[PDB]
RNA sequence: GGAAGUCGGCAAAAUAGAUGCGUAAGUUCGCAAGAAGCAUUGGCUCUGAGGGCAA
RNA sequence: GAUCUGGUUGAUUCUGCCAGUAGUCAUAUGCUUGUUUCAAGGACUUAGCCAUGCAUGCCUCAGAAUCACUGCAUGCAGGAAUCUGCGCAUGGCUCAUUACAUCAGACGUAAUCUGCCGCAAAAAUCUUGCGGCCGCAAAAUUGGAUAACUUGGCGAAACGCCAAGCUAAUACAUGAACCAACCGGGUGUCUCCACUGAGACGCCCAGCGAAUGAAUGACAGUAAAACCAAUGCCUGCAGUAACACCCAGCAGUGUUGACUCAAUUCAUUCCGCGAAAGCCGGCUUCCGGCGUCUUUUGACGAACAACUGCCCUAUCAGCUGGUGAUGGCCGUGUAGUGGACUGCCAUGGCGUUGACGGGAGCGGGGGAUUAGGGUUCGAUUCCGGAGAGGGAGCCUGAGAAAUAGCUACCACUUCUACGGAGGGCAGCAGGCGCGCAAAUUGCCCAAUGUCAAAACAAAACGAUGAGGCAGCGAAAAGAAAUAGAGUUGUUUCAAUGGGGGAUAUUUAAACCCAUCCCGAGUAACAAUUGGAGGACAAGUCUGGUGCCAGCACCCGCGGUAAUUCCAGCUCCAAAAGCGUAUAUUAAUGCUGUUGCUGUUAAAGGGUUCGUAGUUGAACUGUGGGCUGGCCCUUGCAGCCCGUGAAAGAAACAAGAAACACGGGAGUGGUUGCAUGUCAUGCAUGCCGUCCGUGAUUUUUUACUGUGACUAAAGAAGCGUGACUAAAGCAGUCAUGACUUGAAUUAGAAAGCAUGGGAUAACAAAGGAGCUUUUUAAAGGUAUUGGAGAUUAUGGAGCUGUGCGACAAAUGCUUUC
């Protein structure tokens, strides 16, 4: 029964200094896991810097004035993850949490269209009582009535406003996909293949746009367009395309120079 | 009280354990039924998660099923006739899954006479059930003498019940044979 | 793993051996494993035989394995 | 109460059958050994094991 | 920096130890200490004993106020107190137990349970009012009891108690017809057909969840046709999802590597399931926030299992054993698997690759030292485990074998009016003992978190010894004062801190730092600790003592001329520090895998036989031809890539070839005219692969190259003028930008995917248990409209006859 967190041992990717508490906000279970969220109040105090400590952020948040899916959460440790829509209407404000090219968690500035949708990737098919079709999506959704197409790898679009879903994307060999997990998360590439192993984790082959290739196993892959060029969701700025680390240091000594 | 951990037993080199730990609850056992014939008496028990288990003192009363027919009554129980483990329970007349019992056998009687108007409206349906059937000469033998054999297939001590499942076919002839 | 006995009623004992590396002094030694694994009559094992096994839930007080082939 | 009696535990008391478990020093390896010691046992109603010769 | 020196001889060259030397967030003690930053701190011995105080509670607009409570004029509130709901199983402390236990990396639960949180689901139920069981109607206006309180109190007291009287609910109990559907099973009276079939009608019974029984939970080895009875469609077999009307497409199609799983229908049986019979708000209605029962899946957890690894000891060699030891069968118990446990059966399971027993130890992340290989430490911040004086037992609860919960015994112990009643600091401060050995009975919830009836504010401030702040503190680690510049043969010049104060700054409030002024000439604002024969830097100095006193880690000094003792002077080393003791790393190739010795220095067994173990000979194997007289460098391309033999046949390829699957491929991959119209038919058409299933036959392990999966803190290091640095992850520049940054790496072994075949390992064998193809004949499932039966004809294999063609790694026109 743990109601605790260290700060050593929290997460990484939420950036919190190792002098400044002993503790650190444990997120309560909802839609994603404890060690691949991000709670609020971390995105409200941290990152954003609406709020300068806890209790302010507890004032904006116990108004309801943070919408998630549009829905107002008034809970600080509510959990934060994947592809989630972020809303502050008093501010005028829309994020959607991604994946940088480094992995780490990263706030897409969205416009008015295009924070009405989210991408669910089906994990689990089940049949409910009266003999209904259930997919059970990666945030915790449970649809009731899902195409008669989908499949457990497969991607389904989500109009939050209207919860209705729009259109489905199958995971297959000339598709579009993101690294939701290992040390290429955040990359985006192009399927080549994927290699089945009856009882183990499957293998996927990847394809980046530069034409480097790297592999994940089939859980850590998202699928989030047809190809490429025509992506339905709204990715960071480095596009997915991991870049050298000599290279890398050398624009920014050279970007410093000219800066001064 | 009643555990059911590996700590106190030998290992397999006949070592012994050394226990550097106080028991838990997580592990316990409880004492057993002992479900015996009688007029009915159950006694509830709060399990782990808040759930209830049925634990049987006495019963005397089943639903009995007949296999072939796909149907099943509510008779009462007569006699403990054979068990497997002992004959210890059945000279107490203690009932657990697996035992041999002896049932009623009247309204298995009434149930066929009524679907297929044989005794052992214009509608006559009768001749189309009995077309392409026929019944074992063992278990009518034992319709007509009141009482026939059966298998409780339900556990008492968990869930206060005493079903089962009439007996047929060849391991019939094993139970009457170790019977004789 | 290779069968080692078949004195056991349905159950049988495997042997697996292996090398052992020690990195102080480059170099390795002879060790071994033993395993009880139900068998079940549509397998007829002999002593020297190999087989394999796959896991499963817990059947006795030691066996954790079952017989899947015989070669 | 328990050898204070008496030269001296003389005399008396005391132990006790059968079955299971258990058993020291010493030793010519045979013993010491029933070492010492612990436990069970009635009556009634039942259940199992241990055979022969006739096809 | 991959380093050595003194001591055995009258001299020499060795072996070998003793002594010297440098580190330790590694402890303790001695002498000393001006400034500032950063920090460990009753672990070692006694998981010893504890006075006193404090450490866990929670109320919003939104569950219950008639305080005989409080203001102000009927509405408020600190609304006291109580009932109700949630929490108190987390955090904090400690390391006593412990070696197939725990733990690390990696995995399983298809063997299970799971409050709070997320997304979802819901059609069972004869109730109420009036009138006389019936009839008429519908916003169902349901019932009883208990606290706080009042009265009388008992008791020396007790986180001790009794009786009576009042009264709330989101406490407890009861209980809702018609509105209101689809679908099915069993059975009686009416119409019709035929001589059975169809349709009414009645009559039952059909919700979620649980139990037992019966079905479903697919197919994916052959094709043409007759004959019966019942049916469909045409006017005899074309055309054809299925189905006797209201519905002419209202499921012919769940998931997985795999399921007795998901879900559905039938029979019988439970005997847990409110629309809180709830609370607020905005506008007569309408709308919106909460709150709660049951069902089902994610998430957060719990419990179980074990693939590889895990100290010393043989003056510990056998251990276990139906008395449960290893396994089997039917049961019981559990949340669930299981000798976990009852009954019966069989005789197994483990061990020199070290079982069993004994001893010292909580396990990791990691620390010290080190050219490399190594040696050693890890009570202690993060993760895992275990405990609350000892030992058992248990209730409540989603979760405890809970201890600032209960029950008992043992050892200690407190109060008493002697009747009785209490206690558990290995939480924070403190105290006693123990010791070589370790702080204040301080301030605060401002920050970080946790709980919760809860944003903040307004009459109107939740708790928190977790946590933070300061006091003590030469454990350890950074930066750094004790002066500087000059003129003549002892006299001047500026400068600054320590310190003392500030309009002030910092801080929850204080303190420290930072900023700024009245202040140095024995700048008395006065530096120490060890040494001066050698190792080892530095005195033939001057007195005293006289093998005494004493020094001396070792070698050695001292017996009246002491380079060594006690002193003065002068010098040396490190310096706000420097000695001593005990452990430990290097020095140490004096534990030797890299890397030691064994004739005489310590050490080859008296000689052989022999089992585990270690080690073990050669061989299947130059590819070739053409471009820029053999051979070799290069760059080219293309080869059946020895030899045969031109779609097949040689060689390969189970990663491959044979079979079949429309429920295989986002619709069956690639190379306005017709069909239907009762139509939401609003429909339909204009050679290589993919996927499932069957048949056929075979190669690992090991090493090596990549790749995947792998908590922080710690180590390495990319950037950055916190004034530098030990640090930290920040910050930089002109109603904001940098679409700011916070890169990257290594981490044993075991586990996962793949490609490469040289050196090797495992297993098998022990060489006499060792033909193909093409036609003729004899014998013995699928298509016929669909569904159920009987029937020939054929496919194919089983075989015994003839015939054609081609091979053969060993001559049949042959041998005997
Ligand atoms: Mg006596
Ligand atoms: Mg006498
Ligand atoms: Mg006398
Ligand atoms: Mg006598
Ligand atoms: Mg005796
Ligand atoms: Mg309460
Ligand atoms: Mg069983
Ligand atoms: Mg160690
Ligand atoms: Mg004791
Ligand atoms: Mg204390
Ligand atoms: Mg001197
Ligand atoms: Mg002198």
């Amino acid at each position: 029964a743990k109601k605790h967190l260290k700060r050593l041992y929290a997460p990484k990717d939420w950036m919190l200094s190792k002098l400044t508490g002993v503790f650190a906000p444990r997120p309560r279970p909802g839609p994603h896991k404890l060690r691949e969220c991000l709670p609020l109040l971390v995105i409200i105090r941290n990152r954003l810097k609406y709020a300068l400590n806890a209790r302010e952020g507890e004032m904006i948040l116990r108004q309801g004035l943070v919408h998630v899916d549009n829905h107002p959460r008034r809970d600080g440790k509510y959990p934060a993850g994947f592809m989630d829509v972020v809303e502050i209407p008093k501010t005028g404000d829309r994020f959607r949490l991604m994946y940088d090219v480094k992995g780490r968690f990263a706030l897409v500035n969205l416009s008015e269209a295009e924070a009405q949708i989210k991408l669910m990737k089906v994990v689990n098919l089940y049949t409910a009582t009266g003999r209904v079709p259930v997919a059970v999506t990666h945030d915790g959704h449970r649809i009731r009535y899902p195409d008669p197409h989908t499949s457990i790898g497969d991607t389904i679009v989500y109009n939050v406003k209207e919860k209705k879903c729009v259109d489905l994307i199958k995971n297959r060999q000339g598709k579009a996909v993101i690294v939701t997990g290992g040390a290429n998360r955040g990359r985006i590439g192009e399927i080549v293949k994927v290699e089945c192993h009856p009882g183990a984790f499957n293998i996927a082959h990847l394809k980046d746009a530069s034409g480097a290739e790297f592999a994940t196993r089939a859980a850590n892959i998202f699928v989030i367009g047809k190809d490429l060029n025509n992506l339905q969701v709204t990715v960071p700025k480095q596009q997915g395309l991991r870049m050298n680390v000599i290279q890398e240091r050398e624009e920014r000594l050279i970007a410093a120079e000219a800066r001064k | 009280g009643i555990v059911r951990s590996r700590l106190h037993k030998r290992k397999i080199t006949g070592g012994k354990t050394k226990i550097h730990r106080k028991r838990m609850k997580a592990e316990l056992g409880r004492l057993p039924a002992n479900t015996r014939l009688g007029a009915r008496r159950v006694s509830p028990v709060r399990a782990r998660g808040g759930n209830f288990k049925i634990r049987a003192l006495r019963l005397d009363t089943g639903n009995f099923a007949w296999a072939s027919e796909a149907i099943a009554h509510r008779v009462r129980l007569l006699d403990v006739v054979y068990n497997a483990t002992s004959n210890e329970l059945v000279r107490t007349k203690t009932l657990v899954k697996n035992c041999i019992v002896a049932v009623d056998a009247a309204p298995f009687k009434r149930w066929y006479a009524k679907h297929y108007g044989i005794d052992l409206k214009l509608q006559r349906e009768w001749t189309r059930r009995r077309r392409n059937h026929r019944v074992e000469k063992a278990i009518a033998d034992q319709l007509r003498e009141g009482r026939v054999l059966a298998r409780i297939t339900s556990r008492p001590g968990q869930s206060g019940r005493a079903d089962g499942i009439l007996l047929e076919g060849a391991e019939l002839q094993f139970y009457l044979k170790r019977l004789e | 793993g290779v069968v080692h006995s078949t004195k056991m009623h349905r159950t049988i004992i495997i042997r697996r051996n292996y090398l052992h590396f020690i990195k102080k002094y480059q170099r390795y030694q002879k060790r071994h494993k033993s395993l009880a694994v139900h068998c079940s009559p549509a397998f007829d094992p002999k002593q020297g035989d190999e087989v394999v096994i796959g896991q499963c839930r817990p059947l006795s007080k030691t066996i954790r394995y079952n017989v899947l082939e015989v070669v």
